[PDB]
C-alpha cells in the first residue's frame, strides 16, 4: 500500500512487496513442468501464442551441453539470467576445464536476484526459472524464484493453473523416478503431468515444447513435427 | 550525477513534459515559413510591450547555422542557443570529414534527434522549442523547409507556422498556399509571408522581421523601411 | 530511496512554465532597483542599496556594482553570493578570450556564455537556479557603448536604458519617458538619479544609500576609462543636479 | 628482460580436395635443442566441420583455438544454432588476430 | 508521521523502524540455534518438507565461511546468503593480509559492521536475517549471534525465528543444568530436541532436521556436517524426548 | 548506495523566498549574542561563553579563534557549523593564497572564500546551508583595520561596528550612540565590554566571556627572532585577568 | 513534513533528526560518569546483562581505541561499534602521518567533525550515540572529551551520562564547590574508581555487585578495562569504610 | 612539404609555397596547395610532418570558420595568429605534437594593413615584413635583406619572389616542382595562375 | 512519484504497459508474410495538408534483406533503427555474410528494458521487422518496448490494429501469393484508416530473396489501389 514504492522498503509486517509483484508476473505466465529419474531429467513447457496468427512464444534456453532451463513469465528477465548462466557454465570450462554443476548454478542465481532486492533504483526479476541438468553428481531438477529462493526437487512445475500438475507429480513419486535408461518413458510422464493443467486448450504439434538431458544425453529441444510422437 | 527520470509515461500514454514543452512553443512569439520556386523565406513576430530596445545588438530571431541554412524557432530563447550552438558546430563538422556542406534535410534530422535524446535522457528536460529550419543543399535549386518539435519529430512543409496564434495563421496558409503553383518570385513570397503575420502581429512597424533565402549562400535580412513597404502595400489592396 | 525528498528544479508547469525560474524573478523583484542608460559618449549605471544602517562601512563596500575587466562592468540585482559566483566565472572567461586571441573580449560574447550558465542551470543538473539578474555595461570596437540584461531563466537582450530589481515597472515608465537618443552622459547621470530618486521605496535618496558608476571616452584620445564613484563623488553629483 | 614469447616449433600442412579436406601436423614439441612432448595434438576439431591449428608460440596457439572453440560455442547460442560456415569461420578469427595487433599471436593458423 | 517509510531515519522515539519491520521478516521464518560446548560449537536448523516432491538431504541451508566458522540464519535466505558470501570475502582478505585464520570475534565485528551499514542509508535495505555464527580459535570456542540492526553479542545458546522462544526456554535449562559445561556429542543430541521441540509453533507441515558442529577434538577445529549414524542417533534421542 | 542526494536541497518557494536560508537565519536568531568593533587603532570582537554545564571546562571551547596571524573570527549560531568553517577557512588561505603568494590572504578576500563556501551549502546537492553567522575582524597593509559579517546566505558586508544573535537588535542601537569615528582602541574595548553586558544574564566576568583583539603587533608571540621584517600576530586573544582588570574601571 | 526525516532546517530553526539522534542515545537504558584524578582518568558505566543466555563477558560499551585514548559509548551498540572501529582507525593513521600518538581531545574533535558531517548532508544520518574520550595527555594531563550526535565537543573536569544523567552531574558539581578544586585530590587510581562508584552509588541510589559495573581506567602511556574481579576487589574496599 | 615563403608589401601579403609531395625515392604529386583558407582576408600556408600538416591546417580552418558562423564576424589576423599559436603551444607537450610550421598572411580590415605572422611547431610567433619556414630562410632572407622595401606594390612584390624562386631553384638539392602563388589584400584571397 | 522500474500488483511494469498506451495512439501499420515475400504497408497520416507526405518515413530500411515499419512515438525509432543498422553491418563484417532476421530483431529488443534509475523511459514506438535469410526464409517480427518480441504470419499495429488483425484472421492463408498480399495491406488500411486512401497518405513496401528490400514509389501504389478497386466492385 504505502510499502510497495520500491524494493528497498519492507512493509510493517515483514514483507517485500515489489518481490511478491514480481512473483505474481510467474502466475500469469504459461505453464511448465520439470521431471528427473536417476539417469535423466526432462523440462516440459506449454508454449503461449498472441493469437492464431502469431509464434508460440519459447519456453526452454540451453545454457550448456549438460544445462538448461525452462522460463514462465517475463522472457526478457529468463534471457537476461540465462545469458549469465552461459557466462558462469563457460567460465568453469574454460579456466577451470570443469563442467558447472547444477547446485553451484542455482547458488549463483540466488545470489544475482538477490542483490537487485537490496538496492535503491533496480527492480527485481519478474520470472521463475526450472534448470535441468546432468553432472558428476548425476540427474538435477532445480526451482528458482525471483524473490532469490532456489529449491532442488525430484519434480516440480510452475506458471498458471501448475498445482494440477505439481499434484500429480506428487502422486507419480515413485513411479517416474524409477524410470532409467528410458528417455520416451520419462518424457511421456512428464506430457501426462502437464496434461494436468491443461484447460479447453488440448497439446498440439506446434504448441508442446520438451527437453532432456541425461547420462549419454545432450542437452536438446525438441519442437514441431519431433514432439507429435508423444501427442 | 543528477539522473532522476523526468520524462515519463502517464497511464493514458502521454509523456507530460514533452507535452508541456509544447506549451512553451504555443507561448513564444509567432515564426512563419514560406518556400517558393526559386527561394524560401522566414518570417518571425517581435512582441511591441518592450520598447528602449537596442535593436542593433539584440539577439535577432533568425540564425544563420551555416552560410547555406537557416534556424528561426518558437518558444524559450535560452534554449534555443544551445540547438543552434550545437548544429553550428555539426555544420562544420561534416564540412571536415564529409568535404560537403550539411543538407538542409540532415542538419534538421540531426537538430531533431537532439531534442529526441532530451525526451529519454535522465537528468534533463524537454527543450521547450521547435525550430524551422530552411535552406538550400549544396549544388541544388530546389528549396527546402523542414520543422522539428520538442518530442523530436522532424518533417518537410511547403508552408508552416509555429508559436502563439500559428493556428491563425496556418488557416490562412492551408487556403492561400497553392501546391500546383507556389509563389513564382521572390516578391510574391515575401507578400505571402508578411500577409500571413499580419492576421496574428497587430502593427507592421518594428514587430516583424523578415529574411530571405536563396540558392548558393545568398541570405539577406530586410530593414524597417523594406518590410514597410510590403505591409503598406497590403493594407492599399485590402481596402476594396 | 531519496526521490521521496527531491523537489525537481528543471521542470515544466502545465502552462508551460519553469517553476524554480518564476520564483527567482519574484525573489529578484524585492532587491534594490539597478538602472544602466547608454548615451553616444558613455553608459551610466547607477544602484541603491538595500536598507543601509548607519553604522556600515560605506566606502570599502561593493555590493551593486563590479568590474568584469577594463572595458566591462555589471550592476546585480538578487542575492550577493549567487552573483560573485558568475562574477568570477565572468572574469576568468575575459582573460581567457585574451589569452587566447590577444584581444579584449566583445560585450555580447562574454554576456551570452555567462547567461548559457544560467540556461544549463534550468535544464538539467537538478539545482536551483541563479538567483541574479545583471545589467551589463561595456563597450568594445564592434558595436561600442552596450547595455545587456541576463535572468535567471538565461535569457538576455540589448537596451538603450533599463531597470532591474524593485519597481521596474514604474522605473520603467520614467526612462521611457525623459530618454532621447542624442543624450550626452552627464544628461544621462541626471536621469539614473531621478529616476532611482521617485521609484525609492525610502524616504529621501541620500549619497550612502547609492553605488554609481560610469564609462566614458573621458580619458586622453580614443580610449575607455571606468570610474566607480566614490562617497564624496556620489554626494557632489547629489547636490549638483539638485536632489539634496 | 623478460620475453614473452617463445618457439614450440613444429609444422602444419591443410589440403583440399574435390569433397574432402585435410589438414596434418606433426605431434612434437620442443623448446631450443629439447624435446618436450613426443605426442602433443594441434590439430583440433572446433566443431561445424572446422578443422583448426595455430602453429608457432604454443601458448598464444593453444589460446587462440580455445577462443575460436568459445566463438564456434556462442555463435550457436545467439543465432539458433545455425552452422558456422568455413568462409564465416575465416573472418571471426582475422578479427580474433586483429585484436591483439599491437601484442600479437606468435602463430601460423590454419583452417 | 511517514518515519517508517524510509531506512535510517529516526522516528521521534529515536527507532529505525525499518529495522524493526526487517526484524518481523526474521521471525517469520524457520526455527535456528546455536549451542556453545567445552571445545567448540554446534549448529542447527528446521527445514519444512513443503513437499514429497523437495530431495531429501539436498537443500543445505547451514553455511561454512573459511573452513572453520560455521553459519546458520532465519528469515530471507537470499539475505542471509549475502550475508555469508560478505563473510567469505571477509575472512579470505584477512588470512591474505594476516596469515591467520580469522578469529571469531573478528569476524563477527566483521559481518556486525557491514549489517550495520545497511542502516545507514536509505539507498539500501536492513538485512532480512538474523544469523548465528562462530567456530574455534587460538581462544578456544565462541558463539554469535547478529541481528537487522548490526547488533550481536556473544552466547552461551542462541536462538531465531518462528520458534525463538520455545528454543530460548530449552536452552536456557541447558545453561542452569550444566554450569560446568557441555561437551560436543551431548550438544548435537540435545540441538536435535530442541529443534524438534520447537518444531511444535510450526507443526503444520513436517520438517527434515540438519545439524553441524566445530570442535577441537571431535572435528579437529574445522566446520562438519552431521550425519549418517551420527545424524540418526541423535534423531533417535529427539524421537524418544517428545514422547 | 552512494549518495543519490545529487539535487538541491534550498529552493525558491512561490513567494520568491529561499527557505531553508531564512531558517538557518532563525537558527542563528536563537544563538547566543557576539559582537564586533571598530576603532582607528584596532578592532575588537566579543562573545558570552554559554557553558553546557559548569562540569565542562569552557577553555577548551574556543568560539573566537585565529584564522591567519592577522585575522580573527568568532560566531552567532550553531557551534559544529562554525568549527569546521574555521577548518575549512583556515585551509583555504594557504591553498588557495599562501602558497601561492607567500603572503596571508586580506581580510576582504579570506572572508570572500568562507562566502563561497557558504553559498555553495545553499546550492549544491544533498546538503542544508550553515546555521551560522560570522563576524570577521582583520589586518592588512594596503586595507588597514576591518571588520566583516557573514550570513548563511553566504552574503557579506563591512562594519564600523555590529552585533549578532540573541540580542542583536538591543546591542545595536546601544553601539549606534556609542561609536564614533575617533575611538582608540582601548576605548572600543571599553564599549564592547558595556554592550555586552546588556545580552549577557548570569556571571559577567573574564571566564564567562570571550574577547579579541585585532590590533598591533606582537613580537613576543611570534616565537622568534631575527628577521626585522617578521613584526609578529596582530590578533591577541584577551586573557581572563586581562578582562578582570577592565571590569573594574568599567 | 520531510523536513523530520532528513537533516535540513526546520521553520524554527531544528534539526530534528539531530533531536532524535540523541533520544536514541538513551535507548539502552544505561548510565555512564567519568572523572579525573591527579595521575589518572576513571571511567565507569553500569553493566546490564538481562538474558541469560549472553556471555557476559562480551556485552560491553567501553572500548580500547589506542594504547593511550579509551572511549565509552551511551547509545545502540552497532553505532557504537562503528564509531569505535572508525575512531580506532583515525588514531592509527594520526600516528603514522604525524609521528607521535593522538592526543584524546584532536580525536574528539576529529569525531566531532564526522559527526557535524551527518547533520549537514542528507544521504548520511547521525549515529545515535554519545562517545566520551578519556586519557592521561602527556601535555594536558588527565582529560575528558565527549561528543554528541549534533558534532558538538567540550573538555569536562567530570562528566556524566545516561537516563540518570542530571542526578548524577549534580551530585559531582556539589562535590567540586565543597573541595574548591578542579579533580579528584587522590594518589592511586584505585581509590579514584572507588570515588567514581561511591557517588555513582548515591547519586543513582541502587547498589552494585562485581557484574553489575564496568570501569575503564587511564594512566600515564596505557588505558585498560578492569575485570569483574578487580571490581569486587574495588567494591570490597568501599564496603570496609 | 618543404618550401613555404611569405612577402608583406605595402597593400598585400603573399604566400608562395611549393607543389611538390615526394615519398621516398618517387615525387608521388606536382600540383599540389599546401595552403588553406581560414577566413575572406586570412589565409594559411603549412609546411611539416606528413599527415599532421593537412589535419592540423583542417582543423584550425573549420574553428575560424565555426567561431565567424557563430558570431557573424571575421576574425583579425593578430586574432586568428594568436588562436593558432596557443593551439601549437598545447600541442608541444602533447603525447603526440603537431610537427606543423605555418605561416599566417592575412589583411587586417579595420587598420587596412596586410600583416603576416611566422609561427614554428613550438608555437613561436612573429610579426614579419617577410617570412620563410625549413631551409628556404637560409636563402631567401639574406635576399630580401637586401632588395625588400616596405613601401612596394604587389606587383614589385611578385618580381621579389620570382627572385627568390630562381635562388632556390638555382641553390636547393631537391626538386621542388614550382610554386603556387597567392595574394591576400582589402578586396580578399586570389591565386596567380601563371607562375 | 514513484520508481520507472516498478511492478504493479498485478505484476506487470507500469512504463512498459502506459508505453504501450501511446503505440496505440500511433498510426497504423500492417505487415504481412508469404512464401513470396514480406509485405509492409503504413498510414502516413499528415498533421495538415501543407505537409509534404513524401518527407513521412515511418518504413525503413536496416539492410538489403531485412526492413522495418513503425507505429508510435516515430521519434524514439531513430535509435532503434540506428542500432539495428550497425548490428546488421557489424554482423556482416565479423562474420561475412547476412544477419539472420530473428538474430536482429533479438538485438533491437535487448535495447528495450536499458532503462531506469542507460536511458529514463521505454521506448514509445512498436516496430514490425520483415526480412529474409537461407535458414528460416520469409519472416515478419512485432517488436514492443517490453523486449518481447513474436514473429508472425501477419500482423497490423496502431491505432486500428485490433479491427485490422481479427480481418487479418480470416484472410490470411499460407497459399497467398505477393501479389495478393500487397492488395491485402492496401485493403485493411483503406478500412481502418481515417481518410480517404491513396497514394500520398500510404506506403507500401516488400521484401524479397531476388531484388531485396524495396519501398514502392507512388505512382506503382497508386496502380495497386485502382486494381484493389476494380477487384472489390467486381463481385
Ligand atoms: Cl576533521
Ligand atoms: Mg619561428
Amino acid at each position: 500500500n504505502n510499502y510497495d514504492g520500491d524494493t528497498v522498503t519492507f512493509s510493517p509486517t515483514g514483507r517485500l512487496f515489489q518481490v511478491e509483484y514480481a512473483l505474481e508476473a510467474i502466475k500469469q505466465g504459461s505453464v511448465t513442468v520439470g521431471l528427473r529419474s536417476n539417469t535423466h531429467a526432462v523440462l516440459v513447457a506449454l508454449k503461449r501464442n498472441a493469437d492464431e496468427l502469431s509464434s508460440y512464444q519459447k519456453k526452454i534456453i540451453k545454457c550448456d551441453e549438460h544445462m538448461g532451463l525452462s522460463l514462465a513469465g517475463l522472457a526478457p528477465d529468463a534471457r537476461v539470467l540465462s545469458n549469465y548462466l552461459r557466462q558462469q557454465c563457460n567460465y568453469s570450462s574454460l579456466v577451470f576445464n570443469r563442467k558447472l554443476a547444477v547446485e553451484r548454478a542455482g547458488h549463483l542465481l540466488c545470489d544475482k536476484a538477490q542483490k537487485n532486492t537490496q538496492s535503491y533504483g533496480g527492480r527485481p526479476y519478474g520470472v521463475g526459472l526450472l534448470i535441468i541438468g546432468y553432472d558428476k553428481s548425476g540427474a538435477h531438477l532445480l526451482e528458482f524464484q525471483p524473490s532469490g529462493n532456489v529449491t532442488e526437487l525430484y519434480g516440480t512445475a510452475i506458471g498458471a493453473r501448475s498445482q494440477g500438475a505439481k499434484t500429480y507429480l506428487e502422486r507419480t513419486l515413485d513411479t517416474f523416478i524409477k524410470i532409467d535408461g528410458n528417455p520416451d518413458e520419462l518424457i511421456k510422464a512428464g506430457v501426462e503431468a502437464i496434461s494436468q493443467s491443461l484447460r479447453d486448450e488440448s497439446l498440439t504439434v506446434d504448441n508442446l515444447s520438451i527437453a532432456i538431458v541425461g547420462k549419454d544425453t545432450p542437452f536438446t529441444i525438441y519442437d514441431g513435427e519431433a514432439v507429435a510422437k508423444y501427442i | 550525477g543528477y539522473d532522476r527520470a523526468l520524462s515519463i509515461f502517464s497511464p493514458d500514454g502521454h509523456i507530460f513534459q514533452v507535452e508541456y514543452a509544447l506549451e512553451a512553443v504555443k507561448r513564444g512569439t509567432c515564426a512563419v515559413g514560406v518556400k517558393g520556386k526559386n527561394c524560401v523565406v522566414l518570417g518571425c513576430e517581435r512582441r511591441s510591450t518592450l520598447k528602449l530596445q537596442d535593436t542593433r545588438i539584440t539577439p535577432s530571431k533568425v540564425s544563420k547555422i551555416d552560410s547555406h541554412v537557416v534556424l528561426s524557432f518558437s518558444g524559450l530563447n535560452a534554449d534555443s542557443r544551445i540547438l543552434i550552438e550545437k548544429a553550428r558546430v555539426e555544420a562544420q563538422s561534416h564540412r571536415l570529414t564529409l568535404e560537403d556542406p550539411v543538407t538542409v534535410e540532415y542538419l534538421t534530422r540531426y537538430v531533431a534527434g537532439v531534442q529526441q535524446r532530451y525526451t529519454q535522457s535522465g537528468g534533463v528536460r524537454p527543450f521547450g522549442v521547435s525550430t524551422l529550419i530552411a535552406g538550400f543543399d549544396p549544388r541544388d535549386d530546389e528549396p527546402k523547409l523542414y520543422q522539428t518539435e520538442p518530442s523530436g519529430i522532424y518533417s518537410s512543409w511547403s508552408a508552416q507556422t509555429i508559436g502563439r496564434n500559428s493556428k491563425t495563421v496556418r488557416e490562412f496558409l492551408e487556403k492561400n498556399y497553392d501546391r500546383k503553383e507556389p509563389p513564382a518570385t521572390v516578391e510574391e513570397c515575401v507578400k505571402l509571408t508578411v500577409r500571413s503575420l499580419l492576421e496574428v502581429v497587430q502593427t507592421g512597424a518594428k514587430n516583424i522581421e523578415i529574411t530571405v533565402v536563396k540558392p548558393d549562400s545568398d541570405i539577406v535580412a530586410l530593414s524597417s523601411e523594406e518590410i514597410n513597404q510590403y505591409v503598406t502595400q497590403i493594407e492599399q489592396e485590402k481596402q476594396e | 530511496g531519496s526521490r521521496r525528498y527531491d523537489s525537481r528544479t528543471t521542470i515544466f508547469s502545465p502552462e508551460g512554465r519553469l517553476y524554480q525560474v518564476e520564483y527567482a524573478l519574484e525573489s529578484i523583484s524585492h532587491a534594490g532597483t539597478a538602472i544602466g542608460i547608454m548615451a553616444s559618449d558613455g553608459i551610466v549605471l547607477a544602484a541603491e542599496r538595500k536598507v543601509t544602517s548607519t553604522l556600515l562601512e560605506q566606502d570599502t563596500s561593493t555590493e551593486k556594482l563590479y568590474k568584469l575587466n577594463d572595458k566591462i562592468a555589471v550592476a546585480v540585482a538578487g542575492l550577493t553570493a549567487d552573483a560573485e559566483i558568475l562574477i568570477n566565472t565572468a572574469r576568468i572567461h575575459a582573460q581567457n578570450y585574451l589569452k587566447t586571441y590577444n584581444e579584449d573580449i566583445p560585450v555580447e560574447i562574454l554576456v551570452r556564455r555567462l547567461s548559457d550558465i544560467k540556461q544549463g542551470y534550468t535544464q538539467h543538473g537538478g539545482l536551483r537556479p541563479f538567483g541574479v539578474s545583471f545589467i551589463y555595461a561595456g563597450y568594445d570596437d564592434r558595436y561600442g557603448y552596450q547595455l545587456y540584461t541576463s535572468n535567471p531563466s538565461g535569457n538576455y537582450t540589448g537596451w538603450k536604458a533599463i531597470s532591474v530589481g524593485a519597481n521596474t515597472s514604474a522605473a520603467q515608465t520614467l526612462l521611457q519617458m525623459d530618454y532621447k537618443d542624442d543624450m550626452k552622459v552627464d544628461d544621462a547621470i541626471e536621469l539614473a538619479l531621478k529616476t532611482l530618486s521617485k521609484t525609492t521605496d525610502s524616504s529621501a535618496l541620500t549619497y550612502d544609500r547609492l553605488e554609481f558608476a560610469t564609462i566614458r571616452k573621458g580619458a586622453n584620445d580614443g580610449e575607455v576609462y571606468q570610474k566607480i564613484f566614490k562617497p564624496q563623488e556620489i554626494k557632489d553629483i547629489l547636490v549638483k543636479t539638485g536632489i539634496t | 628482460q623478460f620475453n614473452p614469447y617463445g618457439d614450440n616449433g613444429g609444422t602444419i600442412l591443410g589440403i583440399a580436395g574435390e569433397d574432402f579436406a585435410v589438414l596434418a601436423g606433426d605431434t612434437r614439441n620442443i623448446t631450443d635443442y629439447s624435446i618436450n612432448s613426443r605426442y602433443e595434438p594441434k590439430v583440433f576439431d572446433c566443431g561445424d566441420n572446422i578443422v583448426m591449428s595455430a602453429n608457432g608460440f604454443a601458448a598464444d596457439g593453444d589460446a587462440l583455438v580455445k577462443r575460436f572453440k568459445n566463438s564456434v560455442k556462442w555463435y550457436h547460442f545467439d543465432h539458433n544454432d545455425k552452422k558456422l560456415s568455413i568462409n564465416s569461420a575465416a573472418r571471426n578469427i582475422q578479427h580474433l588476430l586483429y585484436g591483439k595487433r599491437f601484442f600479437p599471436y606468435y602463430v601460423h593458423t590454419i583452417i | 508521521t511517514g518515519y517508517d517509510l524510509s531506512n535510517s531515519v529516526f522516528s521521534p522515539d529515536g527507532r529505525n523502524f525499518q529495522v524493526e519491520y526487517a526484524v518481523k521478516a526474521v521471525e517469520n521464518g524457520t526455527t535456528s540455534i546455536g549451542i556453545k560446548c567445552n571445545d567448540g560449537v554446534v549448529f542447527a536448523v528446521e527445514k519444512l518438507i513443503t513437499s514429497k516432491l523437495l530431495v531429501p538431504q539436498k537443500n543445505v541451508k547451514i553455511q561454512v565461511v573459511d573452513r572453520h566458522i560455521g553459519c546458520v540464519y532465519s528469515g530471507l535466505i537470499p539475505d542471509g546468503r549475502h550475508l555469508v558470501n560478505r563473510g567469505r570475502e571477509e575472512a579470505a582478505s584477512f588470512k591474505k593480509l594476516y596469515k591467520t585464520p580469522i578469529p571469531i570475534p573478528a569476524f563477527a565485528d566483521r559481518l556486525g559492521q557491514y549489517v550495520q551499514a545497511h542502516t545507514l542509508y536509505n539507498s539500501v535495505r536492513p538485512f532480512g536475517v538474523s544469523t548465528i555464527f562462530g567456530g574455534v580459535d587460538k581462544n578456544g570456542a565462541h558463539l554469535y549471534m547478529l541481528e537487522p540492526s548490526g547488533s550481536y553479542w556473544g552466547y552461551k545458546g542462541a536462538a531465531t525465528g518462528k520458534g525463538r522462544q520455545s528454543a530460548k526456554a530449552e536452552l536456557e535449562k541447558l545453561v542452569d543444568h550444566h554450569p560446568e559445561g557441555l561437551s560436543a556429542r551431548e550438544a548435537v543430541k540435545q540441538a536435535a530436541k530442541i529443534i524438534y521441540l520447537a518444531h511444535e509453533d510450526n507443526k503444520e507441515k513436517d520438517f527434515e532436521l540438519e545439524i553441524s558442529w566445530c570442535s577441537l577434538s571431535e572435528t579437529n577445529g574445522l566446520h562438519k556436517f552431521v550425519k549418517g549414524d551420527l545424524l540418526q542417533e541423535a534423531i533417535d534421542f529427539a524421537q524418544k524426548e517428545i514422547n | 548506495m552512494t549518495d543519490r542526494y545529487s539535487f538541491s536541497l534550498t529552493t525558491f518557494s512561490p513567494s520568491g523566498k529561499l527557505g531553508q536560508i531564512d531558517y538557518a537565519l532563525t537558527a542563528v536568531k536563537q544563538g547566543v549574542t557576539s559582537l564586533g568593533i571598530k576603532a582607528t587603532n584596532g578592532v575588537v570582537i566579543a562573545t558570552e561563553k554559554k557553558s553546557s554545564s559548569p562540569l565542562a571546562m569552557s577553555e577548551t571551547l574556543s568560539k573566537v579563534s585565529l584564522l591567519t596571524p592577522d585575522i580573527g573570527a568568532v560566531y552567532s549560531g550553531m557551534g559544529p557549523d562554525y568549527r569546521v568553517l574555521v577548518d575549512k577557512s583556515r585551509k583555504v588561505a594557504h591553498t588557495s593564497y599562501k602558497r601561492i603568494y607567500g603572503e596571508y590572504p586580506p581580510t576582504k578576500l579570506l572572508v570572500s572564500e568562507v562566502a563561497k563556501i557558504m553559498q555553495e551549502a545553499t546550492q549544491s546537492g544533498g546538503v542544508r546551508p550553515f546555521g551560522v553567522s560570522l563576524l570577521i575582524a582583520g589586518h592588512d597593509e594596503f586595507n588597514g583595520f576591518s571588520l566583516y559579517q557573514v550570513d548563511p546566505s553566504g552574503s557579506y558586508f563591512p562594519w564600523k561596528a555590529t552585533a549578532i544573535g540573541k540580542g542583536s537588535v538591543a546591542a545595536k542601537t546601544f553601539l549606534e550612540k556609542r561609536w564614533n569615528d575617533e575611538l582608540e582602541l582601548e576605548d572600543a574595548i571599553h564599549i564592547a565590554l558595556l554592550t555586552l553586558k546588556e545580552s549577557v544574564e548570569g556571571e559577567f566576568n573574564g571566564d564567562t566571556i570571550e574577547l579579541a583583539i585585532i590590533g598591533d603587533e606582537n613580537p613576543d608571540l611570534l616565537g622568534y627572532t631575527g628577521i626585522p621584517t617578521d613584526k609578529g600576530p596582530r590578533f591577541r586573544k584577551l586573557t581572563s585577568q586581562e578582562i578582570n582588570d577592565r571590569l573594574e574601571a568599567l | 513534513g520531510y523536513d523530520r526525516h532528513i537533516t535540513i532546517f526546520s521553520p524554527e530553526g531544528r534539526l530534528y533528526q539531530v533531536e532524535y539522534a540523541f533520544k536514541a542515545t538513551n535507548q539502552t537504558n544505561i548510565n555512564s560518569l567519568a572523572v579525573r584524578g591527579k595521575d589518572c582518568t576513571v571511567v565507569i558505566s553500569q553493566k546490564k546483562v538481562p538474558d541469560k543466555l549472553l556471555d557476559p563477558t562480551t556485552v560491553s560499551y567501553i572500548f580500547c581505541i589506542s594504547r593511550t585514548i579509551g572511549m565509552v559509548v551511551n547509545g545502540p551498540i552497532p553505532d557504537a561499534r562503528n564509531a569505535a572501529l572508525r575512531a580506532k582507525a583515525e588514531a592509527a593513521e594520526f600516528r603514522y602521518k604525524y609521528g607521535y600518538d593522538m592526543p584524546c581531545d584532536v580525536l574528539a574533535k576529529r569525531m566531532a567533525n564526522l559527526s557535524q558531517i551527518y547533520t549537514q548532508r542528507a544521504y548520511m544520518r547521525p549515529l545515535g550515540v554519545i562517545l566520551t574520550f578519556v586519557s592521561v595527555d602527556e601535555e594536558l594531563g588527565p582529560s575528558i572529551y565527549k561528543t554528541d550526535p549534533a558534532g558538538y565537543y567540550v573538555g569536562y573536569k567530570a562528566t556524566a551520562t545516561g537516563p540518570k544523567q542530571q542526578e548524577i552531574t549534580t551530585n559531582l558539581e556539589n562535590h567540586f564547590k565543597k573541595s574548591k578544586i578542579d579533580h579528584i585530590n587522590e594518589e592511586s587510581w584505585e581509590k579514584v574508581v572507588e570515588f567514581a562508584i561511591t557517588h555513582m552509588i548515591d547519586a543513582l541510589g541502587t547498589e552494585f555487585s562485581k557484574n553489575d559495573l564496568e570501569v575503564g581506567v587511564a594512566t600515564k602511556d596505557k588505558f585498560f578495562t578492569l575485570s569483574a574481579e578487580n571490581i569486587e576487589e574495588r567494591l570490597v574496599a568501599i564496603a570496609e569504610q | 612539404m618543404d618550401i613555404i615563403l611569405g612577402i608583406r608589401v605595402q597593400d598585400s601579403v603573399i604566400l608562395a609555397s611549393s607543389k611538390a609531395v615526394t615519398r621516398g625515392i618517387s615525387v608521388l604529386k606536382d600540383s599540389d596547395d599546401k595552403t588553406r583558407q581560414l577566413s575572406p582576408h586570412t589565409l594559411m600556408s603549412f609546411a611539416g610532418e606528413a599527415g599532421d600538416t593537412v589535419q592540423f591546417a583542417e582543423y584550425i580552418q573549420a574553428n575560424i570558420q565555426l567561431y565567424s558562423i557563430r558570431e557573424d564576424y571575421e576574425l583579425s589576423p593578430q586574432a586568428v595568429s594568436s588562436f593558432v599559436r596557443q593551439e601549437l603551444a598545447k600541442s608541444i607537450r602533447s603525447r603526440r605534437p603537431y610537427q606543423v610550421n605555418v605561416l599566417i598572411g592575412g589583411y587586417d580590415k579595420k587598420k587596412n594593413k596586410p600583416e603576416l605572422y611566422q609561427i614554428d611547431y613550438l608555437g613561436t610567433k612573429v610579426e614579419l615584413p617577410y617570412g620563410a619556414h625549413g631551409y628556404s630562410g637560409f636563402y631567401t632572407f639574406s635576399l630580401l635583406d637586401h632588395h625588400y622595401r616596405p613601401d612596394m606594390t604587389t606587383e614589385e612584390g611578385l618580381d621579389l619572389l620570382k627572385l627568390c624562386v630562381q635562388e632556390l631553384e638555382k641553390r636547393m638539392p631537391m626538386d621542388f616542382k614550382g610554386v603556387i602563388v597567392k595574394i591576400v589584400d582589402k578586396d580578399g584571397i586570389r591565386q596567380v595562375d601563371d607562375f | 512519484d514513484r520508481g520507472v522500474s516498478t511492478f504493479s500488483p498485478e505484476g506487470r511494469l507500469f512504463q512498459v504497459e502506459y508505453s504501450l498506451e501511446a503505440i496505440k495512439l500511433g498510426s497504423t501499420a500492417i505487415g504481412i508474410a508469404t512464401k513470396e515475400g514480406v509485405v509492409l504497408g503504413v498510414e502516413k497520416r499528415a498533421t495538415s495538408p501543407l505537409l509534404e507526405s513524401d518527407s513521412i518515413e515511418k518504413i525503413v530500411e536496416i539492410d538489403r534483406h531485412i526492413g522495418c515499419a513503425m507505429s508510435g512515438l516515430t521519434a524514439d525509432a531513430r535509435s532503434m533503427i540506428e542500432h539495428a543498422r550497425t548490428a546488421a553491418v557489424t554482423h556482416n563484417l565479423y562474420y561475412d555474410e547476412d544477419i539472420n532476421v530473428e538474430s536482429l530483431t533479438q538485438s533491437v529488443c535487448d535495447l528495450a528494458l536499458r532503462f531506469g534509475e542507460l536511458m529514463s523511459r521505454p521506448f514509445g514506438v512498436a516496430l514490425l521487422i520483415a526480412g529474409h535469410d537461407a535458414d528460416d526464409g520469409y519472416q515478419l517480427f512485432h517488436a514492443e518496448p517490453s523486449g518481447t518480441f513474436y514473429r508472425y504470419n501477419a500482423k497490423a499495429i496502431g491505432s486500428g490494429s485490433e479491427g485490422a488483425q481479427a480481418e487479418l484472421l480470416n484472410e490470411w492463408h499460407s497459399s497467398l501469393t505477393l501479389k495478393e498480399a500487397e492488395l491485402l495491406v492496401l485493403k485493411i488500411l483503406k478500412q481502418v484508416m481515417e481518410e480517404k486512401l491513396d497514394e500520398n497518405n500510404a506506403q507500401l513496401s516488400c521484401i524479397t530473396k531476388q531484388d531485396g528490400f524495396k519501398i514502392y514509389d507512388n505512382e506503382k501504389t497508386a496502380e495497386l489501389i485502382k486494381e484493389l478497386k476494380e477487384k472489390e466492385a467486381a463481385e
